[PDB]
């Protein structure tokens, strides 16, 4: 017993120390081998769907979803009182390393302990291997404590050309790496720290960008009013009024919403879609190199206009699903869909156009013909919010490395980083399984309410509902189930 | 995704009897009142009776009253209107509603019906 | 029950108010209203609760407002969706609630 | 510094005004209160006004107060960035009118959401003064750089009346930002060298409504034409697909661009009727945030001063009454402001 | 000046400051006098409204409500975030005093500035005066900084029988005190230090009474299950059984369920209730010297069983009223009624038995007989909570000097002491009136949220629906209101 | 120390019992864990269960781990005060079982009120001990007095039948107390001079159900009648009335009576079989806090102590399936335990 169990989260101060310790399972995968995987054994029926990889034998844990590191009481503490959070410090554990060996005799098994073998565990703080954190996959750690996990198999992608490789592709053997090996008796951890980031913003603007004006005061700026004095011939005119609380539409302002890029808009009530399949053709997406990629979550951006829920982007927002909901084309029902309705005050609708622009000149004999503007990049003068975390959500992603990017902060939410917590492998040393227990501790510094707001909040609140069986709580069968996602956004700012 | 859908049943004789029932999927039936309203096919809504969520209080507008019964039971998230000794001056599309609830302490009401369910057509119909 | 008109028509573009009247159990003493809209076929969708207050899934352009012994519904900006029958709704004296005759909007 | 309000704050919203449409729709609250660097406030006379009969007669208040404080957390709205009237005058001998305060919050139509806030300024502390009391402050900048391309196009409109087509496209063709189902006229826009795109003065005595066109000032920042993109013109060409055999060259017009690495641009041009700074919303981010009606752009500008009469009550009845008190003396006040701005060059 | 203008909250620790700044107008009462005052002026047709005393020319100052220290949203904040909370340390200040003498010739009155007038106030800190402040009467700063307000006068009652007098009444002189006397640059101030009181409940108890128990296991204790065999003659017999998870009612207990008087019941909807008169001799009161009394609120009990929100114990509750409320005979929608149901756990309900007893001795010729039990006052062993405390409600009051008492918790809720905040009691000098502003300032002890809850909490919070106005904040014409009452009981702990 | 729920935490409630008494429902849940003053956990056991065909096979398992925490901070439910069975047996060479842990919660019927709470103690930190570990703390009581009036009529049944009632009368002729609209038999009661308000044990291999008098050891308080009131007997009488020259005077019997201010009485007598200790609910009031069972009533009572067998799984399938893993080897444990309590006399 080379280590203990803990679990429990301290709130100190502008500081949040929580820990989270799990049981685990590995196998044996790809019978100790590495495989080369391409689509040409599923079929890769299509060009945008072909890929080149490697499937390894190895495992690795991956941490990156926030229930792992918070439960649902110690998640609302969180968005109920602080304007912002980030990860400063974490703490990784691997200990009872328990290595079983699995004996079968005709039929029925009987399995047993294998004293001298080992385990081996590396982690890549050199960043030498390809890092597969980042694409929000399925493995991580159970967010409910007593459930036991299977450590999912570690495997890449590289170069191709169809489904075939090329020159440039790459092969990695991990074994190629030092690493530790562990028995009975051996315990292993390393410590990291995270990377200077931006608070995450945890609250909802009191103010819309478009209404930062004050009401009880003109402008000295005039806009350009009447054009025409009235109806006839060679009317034409230039009169000027000015920006005042009555028309408050053609003020001047000093900053304009934040960028977007098109989606398409699909309603929750069937009867209103077009009966036509828009699943694909609809979405909108970005071609590389002659394979095109599905544009998800996308941009931050508004989900709905106002008094609109029925509506949702196509694949402008993050969708979970309930516990219990199947692989493949599951009801509608099943799956839940988040929204970004806090954030429609300074960033743009999904489904909406950015604006106008004027595409001509105008002269005697020819009209002002405008048009409208479907994708917007930055102009100076954004600003925008970035998308909210969630429960369930993605926490970190590895900024890849490149000449340039702009704003490094994932679309999928959570902090951008060029160090993230660095990747944890582990394997079987080559019937035969291991199991064992893994803690992981995250710090979390925070951002306090200054908020002088005279009226109450809005609070995240669970309602005083009677029902068959305790939210966020186990039912009868033993099964844990999160009903809802559960943004961080609701305490309110000033714009 | 919240979801009232009642079964109920379609065209009865006069003087028979009928069991309409109510499947409430989605959100919380313990808490939330519930109403049976009509509409009869030329005339506006019309509102039957009501029940509680502890079913405490069950009250019927008397036009109906005496003849209707209602229930509902939580752990089956379903309403129930059994009905007797029915006239011609009960045809309509029966809906299967509730009234506003907002999740906080007691002593605290609403008035209007937040969700409605889609219908059921009676026709109490002599030939 | 609640009076209100059999039927009430507008222009597109333009604001148009419907009444209900009742007497002052239903609604002159109680502050209780509320306001359905209805298409054929379609299960009642409620815009207006209490007298000003709105749901979030409703529209801006519809309002509500009582000036005492009755009550009204004012419709901004007629588009063709607008088209529907309102319905008024009021939780009367004795705790049960009375609807009235419903009025068709016909959009010109 | 008159009195706002009767002392009262007030919900106003779109409704109260007369609610003319959904774009100009609005809610929120007024107030009683008015509103390297520094600033000085003294010499206070406080004076009552007595109608007596149809005439008046004004008097001094000596014991009457009046309160001050600085917002140095930023937590009231910005009011000060959105080019208000009210500024000091520029002519140093003019005695000039202290504005009201009042802000906006989140609105839905005329009505109000569950986030609208609502903020009661006598719930921060402040500083009272008598006749004699001073108040003073000294703003310390934070550090912006020195004052001296991306495009979303512009109309084209002309002095000459002739030339501009006849047809109402004062607002139908005005370049404008869809946020939250509202359209926000572009104003004046991003920088470029324009029927929204440059700021507008009006003339000494040129009115509020409808006023011709040499009774406006209209800047013009051509100065950037060496670097930026012209404000009417379009930005360039790009290829709308391949060329082959049958397919030709096919080229289409940039209407809007954004940035790209590579690109360079300067601003709009600070004036000397024109504002001087403004500040940079609160958000995760942003990009060049210098602000867009000219001038430097700050996170922490300089705060707001607010200032109100305090309200003196008048005489009440002899029996004890639950109710707030209503009646007050006619009252204003007035005094002297001094500011000093450093500049560096 | 004589003072600056503080208000504001800040939050440090598990301390917190309450700054509050308002500005009253105080006139001349009793044309300079003291005044005998009875029932017999006013009519006294009752002999429990019979009464006797003096109205003196005074005012006093009163911030016994906590919405005078706590803007709404730093109720919500306390409230959400909170076990409990009481208060440590009391701070006030009076200064920019003010003097007005008023000349009225024929029509209109002419106010000008008296500068030599003094201001009479002294605090009297040996509760010599008779001490009003813990009835909840009003005169109390306003809610909101904003409004100005009439300070009240003062006055009190002593012994009568009937209208007159006996021997033993007293006479206090307000003008036999010893008080500073203030002119337009006096400011007073003094200090005061709480007595030590237990922290308010602010919670509502996860588990009730009855349930404290394992459901996993039987209990070693036995119970009479049946006592005849079957039908008829002489089918005595003595059955016993275990006290199991089959059977809870009957297994033996540590604690039972604290005080009971029953209240009558009046339900909301008008058409349950009888069709007579009975507000007046349908409800409990008690009787004290010949005088009937109301009992009023009287023991702290649940307001309704569960499920039944129409019921409201007829005199038992604590009915506020909404802003603009009539005086008299106003509709039962103009008035906010409180319900303590969140201590049903421990609590009986205000209109239930308490309990049955049993009557007789049963022989062969006599049933046991049973009877209802309906004010049970305590036994040894009980455990109950107290009334809670609302934004709108009292915060403490005075505990008579008694030979002795028990739980001194005052009835209306609130913190009772033996040395409550002194009376602070004001004078113009002997037409004319002043006006002046007052700081109060009192610093509260928290005492932090400690659960390992996992779902999460109920918690205060402002409902997601358009409206015309924000709640707890002004209308059009300016006028502040409280829409509902809002006590503390929010978060949970365990039995 | 068996496996309980296979490594789940259940949902129980009245209907997963049955149910069909609305005084008998309950909600709440079930958890796979079991459960001066001072403590020790010594000599630890992991004992792995197989069976091929039917023959079971016993395997010491040397590498597995156990867990326990104690809960000093009362953050978990506590059932200690209710009589439960399971505790160290009374015969110093018996073994026994370690009971399961599950917690009542608040309900209204068989449903669950949003204020139910769930606890996972798998989120307390806990110390894990294999077979050479040990687990040891102490416990300091608080100050407690040394162990050594009012009345609620019980009703009173004989032990002699032909004495007793001709009719079913046991719950119909009880003493209740009604919470919340569930009435609830009054056991033990306030200690007085009994139908329900004796303590009863069993004796050595009594029966479940439908026990004869013989088989249990009802135990009687006459003991501590000379300064407390008869529980078959009123507690006195009442002039009911005023006589007068046409009235006589009339009484009536006190069936109940509260404290009053100068009233002394004796608790309740404990046993070797009966409870030790007992946890306050914490409250804003209590009175007499000495436990209706008799004992040292606590704030602070000594600290839960909570222990099961860390699951070890059977062999996981060879491709990642994100289901959690419901299949795991026969376990169960044991070990040695020793409690050590210092007396003052």
């Amino acid at each position: 017993s080379s280590g203990n169990w803990h679990c429990d989260s301290q709130w100190l101060g502008d500081r949040v120390i929580t820990t989270s310790t799990r049981t685990w399972a590995l196998p044996t995968y790809n019978n100790h081998l590495y495989k080369q995987i391409s689509n040409s054994t599923s079929g890769g029926s299509s060009n945008d769907n072909a890929y080149f990889g490697y499937s390894t034998p190895w495992g690795y844990f991956d941490f990156n979803r926030f229930h792992c590191h918070f439960s649902p009481r110690d998640w609302q503490r969180l968005i109920n009182n602080n304007w912002g959070f980030r990860p400063k410090r974490l703490n990784f554990k691997l200990f009872n390393i328990q290595v079983k060996e699995v004996t079968d005799n005709n039929g029925v098994k009987t399995i047993a302990n294998n004293l001298t073998s080992t385990v081996q565990v590396f982690t890549d703080s050199d960043y030498q291997l390809p890092y597969v954190l980042g694409s929000a996959h399925e493995g991580c750690l159970p967010p409910f404590p007593a459930d036991v996990f299977m450590i999912p198999q570690y495997g890449y992608l590289t170069l191709n050309d169809g489904s075939q490789a090329v020159g440039r592709s790459s092969f990695y053997c991990l074994e190629y790496f030092p690493s530790q090996m562990l028995r009975t008796g051996n315990n292993f951890q390393f410590s990291y720290e995270f990377e200077n980031v931006p608070f995450h913003s945890s609250y909802a603007h009191s103010q819309s960008l478009d209404r930062l004006m004050n009401p009880l005061i003109d402008q000295y700026l005039y806009y350009l009013s009447k054009t025409i004095n009235g109806s006839g011939q060679n009317q034409q005119t230039l009169k000027f009024s000015v920006a005042g609380p009555s028309n408050m539409a053609v003020q001047g302002r000093n900053y304009i919403p934040g960028p977007s890029y098109r989606q398409q808009r699909v309603s929750t009530t069937v009867t209103q879609n077009n009966n036509s399949e828009f699943a694909w053709p609809g979405a909108s997406s970005w071609a590389l190199n002659g394979r095109n990629s599905l544009m998800n979550p996308g941009p931050a951006m508004a989900s709905h206009k106002e008094g609109e829920d029925r509506f949702f982007p196509l694949s402008g927002s993050l969708i979970f699903g309930k516990q219990g909901t199947g692989r493949d084309n599951v009801d509608a029902d099943k799956v839940m869909i988040t929204n970004e309705e806090e954030i429609k005050t300074t960033n743009p609708v999904a489904t909406e156009s950015y604006g106008q622009v004027a595409t001509n000149h105008q002269s005697a004999q020819a009209q002002a013909q405008t048009g409208w503007v479907q994708n917007q990049g930055i102009l100076p003068g954004m600003v925008w919010q970035d998308r909210d975390v969630y429960l369930q959500g993605p926490i970190w992603a590895k900024i890849p490395h490149t000449d340039g990017n702009f704003h490094p902060s994932p679309l999928m939410g959570g902090f951008g980083m060029k160090h993230p917590p660095p990747q944890i492998l582990i394997k079987n040393t080559p019937t035969q399984y291991s199991t064992g227990q893994v803690s992981v501790e995250i710090e979390w510094e925070l951002q306090k309410e200054n908020s002088k707001r005279w009226n109450p909040e809005i609070q995240y609140t669970s309602n005083y509902y009677k029902s068959n069986n305790v939210e966020f709580a186990v039912n009868t069968e033993g099964v844990y189930s999160e009903p809802r996602p559960i943004g961080t956004r609701y305490l309110t700012r000033n714009l | 995704e919240v979801q009232l859908v009642e079964s109920g049943g379609g065209l009865v004789q006069p003087g028979g009897s009928l069991r309409l029932s109510c499947s409430a999927s989605g959100f919380h039936f313990s808490s939330y009142e519930m109403n049976w309203v009509r509409q009869a096919p030329g005339k506006g809504l019309e509102w039957v009776s009501y029940i509680s969520s502890s079913g405490t209080y069950i009250d019927y507008a008397d036009s109906v009253k005496g003849r209707f019964t209602i229930s509902r039971d939580n752990p089956a998230n379903s309403l129930y209107l059994q009905m007797y000794s029915l006239r011609a001056e009960d045809t309509a599309v029966y809906y299967c509603a509730r009234r506003l609830w907002f999740g906080e302490l007691p002593y605290s009401y609403y008035y209007g019906m937040d969700v409605w369910g889609q219908g059921t057509t009676v026709t109490v119909s002599s030939a | 029950a609640l009076t209100q008109p059999a039927s009430v028509s507008g222009s597109p573009g333009q604001s148009i108010t419907i009444s209900c009247t009742g007497t002052s159990s239903d609604i002159g003493g109680y502050n209780y209203v509320s306001w359905y809209q209805q298409h054929p076929g379609k299960a009642p969708e409620l815009l207006i609760f209490d007298v000003s207050n709105r749901p979030s899934g409703v529209s801006n352009r519809f309002s509500g407002s009582k000036s005492g012994n009755t009550a009204s519904l004012t419709i901004s900006g007629l588009q063709a969706e607008d088209e529907a029958d309102y319905h008024c709704c009021s939780y009367t004296r004795t705790s049960t609630v009375i609807f009235g005759g419903g009025t068709k909007l016909t959009v010109l």
